[PDB]
RNA sequence: AUGUCAGCGUGU
DNA sequence: GGAAGATCGAAAAAAGCACACGCTGACCCGCGTGGTGGTG
DNA sequence: CACCACCACGCGGGCGGTAGCGTGCTTTTTTCGATCTTCC
């Protein structure tokens, strides 16, 4: 009646009570448009997380032509990942007090 | 638990809806060929 | 213009989404590799699919739609890379029809190797990844 | 009044705007769109009026 | 030793 | 004199819609492939 | 020994289709493009 299982995830998810109940506790967290998450999190956009010394920034959301074209240009250091993933690392690299 | 999402006798054969059990079943057939699809190299146009 | 689309068709219909494409003027290609399987004889001559439930298409989105062909009979869904379909260069397709037994070559040839389906089509699409991040 | 506020200038140009209110995402083109428009209402096996 | 859906009805 | 803050109106999306009880039916993958098995 | 019949079954998904499916409620919150205005 009482032990629990767990799933050990492949590929990290979005808890979609947080994503979508509005306001996007993710959204007002990263100060992006719920559109934004909600495309990135479900693989049709790019977003970036370091924007190094490019002229790009770090919360910028790139198209797949936008993407090949910044990897073609400043394609040394400037991480741009994709899904779920790209989120976690997002909120992991923000620092809440400063 | 399962107790919590039990699976009902029907005392015909055949057992109850028990739509907790689809859903989680749902979801480890996707993280499992997911990581059959990972471990095997597979490109990012299709394990994405 | 003339283009080139992977099409994800319904378990065990790839020869009906074929025949099907087919009908509508649609160049539909699925490589046929012939080689030996174990049966109730050892190593029969069998020719399969290189990987089931995946045929390329030709078809110009201008004269056929894309919902047309979503919904043509024995097929399921397309292949997208993000939010448009992905397209896919002539010349990988037209060294994959020529190169029947066998750089871009020698993947070929490995692709071709390879006995267990499931890896051969993986290794297939690696292969036409790369060529399309080549050509874009 | 609402031809001012109306946007399009041409048949095309409606019919895309009519096929992009139907089928959001899909890339309006002129066959579909005009095969849509057909099927709307001016076809026997969609639209029946008893 | 359930659940759900649909319908009917009773009392307010 | 053009970009940014203010407005604002419409489109969209979510949340809700009394209690208690009685009765009835109807249902509770799939499906097409591959493997297996008796057979004349 | 192919040969037809029978059962596991497995992964698969929206379903079936050569596309759409929807059409008699009210209130609250968001949001997002269009206007404006205004101001540095």
């Amino acid at each position: 009646r009482e032990r629990m299982g767990h799933i050990e995830l492949a590929s990290p998810t979005a808890h979609i009570w947080f994503l979508k109940s509005l306001p996007s506790r993710i959204g007002l967290l990263l100060d992006m448009p719920l559109r934004d998450i909600e495309r990135v999190l479900y693989f049709e956009s790019y977003v970036v997380i370091e924007g190094g010394m490019t002229n790009l920034e770090r919360q910028q959301i790139l198209t797949e032509e936008q993407y090949l074209d910044a990897l073609e240009e400043f394609g040394d250091e400037f991480d741009a990942k994709m899904g779920a993933e790209a989120i976690q690392a997002l909120l992991k690299s923000m620092d809440l007090e400063q | 638990p399962p107790d919590l999402r039990p699976l009902v006798p029907l005392d015909g054969g055949r057992f109850a809806t028990s739509d907790l059990n689809d859903l989680y079943r749902r979801v480890i057939n996707r993280n499992n060929r997911l990581k059959r699809l990972l471990d095997l190299a597979a490109p990012d146009i299709i394990v994405r | 213009m003339q283009s080139w689309y992977l099409l994800y068709c319904k378990r065990g219909q790839l020869q009906r989404a074929q025949e099907h494409l087919e009908r509508q003027a649609v160049n539909c290609l699925a490589p046929m590799i012939t080689l030996e399987k174990i049966v109730r004889g050892k190593r029969t001559a069998v020719s399969e699919p290189l990987c089931p439930n995946y045929l390329f298409v030709e078809f110009d989105p201008e004269v056929i739609h894309t919902t047309t062909i979503n919904a043509t009979r024995g097929v399921s869904h397309f292949v997208r890379f993000g939010a448009s379909p992905a397209i896919v260069p002539s010349a990988v397709i037209h060294q994959l029809s020529v190169y029947k037994p066998k750089g871009a070559f020698e993947g070929f040839q490995a692709i071709f190797t390879e006995p267990d389906g499931e890896a051969r089509c993986m290794l297939l699409l690696n292969l036409i990844n790369k060529e399309i991040k080549h050509s874009v | 009044e609402t031809l001012r506020v109306d946007p399009t200038n041409d048949r095309l140009s409606a019919l895309v705007e009519i096929y992009r209110m139907m089928r959001p995402g899909e890339p309006p083109t002129r066959e579909a769109a005009e095969s849509l428009f057909e099927n709307l209402f001016f076809s026997e096996d969609r639209y029946d009026l008893s």
